[PDB]
């Protein structure tokens, strides 16, 4: 996260950290959507151009973790993966379309003041919340510049009008993505960065006071460059897939 | 379901330091 601020304790309880089991290595961000399901970006698990193709056995996940240094004992939880599911039409060759993956935990995580799942948008929550100018919040332990923090980083960013996102990049953009960021002439800056993929773009519902995950950090060009808003997987547009995976029948 | 509500914030009827920026963006 570029130009963000240290996270307050317990402010992003659904935050998940995806680590390589051996050697120990922070790979990406993620999010808790149930006590057994973790949502992330597909490229955090499968990306041939970078020699990436992990299996369940290769990874682990940490939840409720506030310091990358310290080990808040009865606060953070470590879980192994039972199974990995990557969107079938995930396009890693061209534009990262449908950059989304689901990781089923071996065993359920008990909810606490420091660990809680984020809500997935229903049709009308998306309809009202997904508007250019409306701000969402992105969180992550990735790079602070185009190393990384000792504490979770947080940054609030405005959703950018599709025509503007499309004009900002040569990558063939799709409806399954959206971009967010500040205008060059506007003062504040901010963006996600490498290491942040898989992390949640969340919004608070003014209707029921709940936080909903509207996107997943997916990609960008550099980090926090003027005129270069970062991109996110559009969670609601891919909800049917998430449903068929979690509710196989 | 039990989601989107944080024990140390919404459940305590306490806002975090920057969530007003989000609410205000809706206007
Ligand atoms: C895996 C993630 O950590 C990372 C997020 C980067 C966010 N950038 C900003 N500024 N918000 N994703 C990536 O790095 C992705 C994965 C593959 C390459 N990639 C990129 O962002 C490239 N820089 C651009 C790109 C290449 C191929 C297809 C789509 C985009």
């Amino acid at each position: 996260i570029v130009e963000g601020s240290d996270a307050e304790i317990g402010m992003s309880p659904w935050q998940v950290m995806l680590f390589r089991k051996s050697p120990q290595e922070l790979l990406c961000g993620a999010s808790l959507i149930s006590d057994r399901w973790v949502l992330t970006a597909a490229h955090c698990l499968l990306y041939p151009p970078w020699d990436k193709n992990f299996t369940e056995n290769d990874l682990l996940v940490r939840i409720g973790k506030h310091s990358r240094t310290r080990y808040e004992r009865n606060i953070e939880k470590i879980s192994m993966l039972e199974k990995i599911y990557i969107h079938p039409r995930y396009n890693w060759r061209e534009n990262l379309d449908r950059d989304i993956a689901l990781m089923k935990l071996k065993k359920p995580v008990a909810f606490s003041d420091y660990i809680h799942p984020v809500c997935l948008p229903d049709r009308e929550t998306a309809a009202s919340l997904l508007q250019a100018g409306y701000k969402g919040r992105v969180t992550g332990w990735g790079n602070l510049k185009e190393g990384q923090p000792s504490v979770l980083q947080v940054v609030n960013l405005p959703i950018v009008e599709r025509p503007v996102c499309k004009d900002s990049t040569r990558i063939r953009i799709t409806d399954n993505m959206f971009c967010a960021g500040y205008k060059p002439d506007e003062g504040k800056r901010g963006d996600a960065c490498e290491g942040d993929s898989g992390g949640p773009f969340v919004m608070k519902s003014p209707f029921n006071n709940r936080w909903y995950q509207m996107g997943i950090v997916s990609w960008g060009e550099g980090c926090d460059r003027d005129g270069k808003p970062g991109f996110y997987t559009h969670v609601f547009r891919l909800k049917k897939w998430i449903q068929k995976v979690i509710d196989q029948f | 379901a039990d989601c989107g509500l944080r024990p140390l914030f919404e459940k305590k009827s306490l806002e975090d330091k920057t969530e007003r920026e989000l609410l205000e963006s809706y206007i």
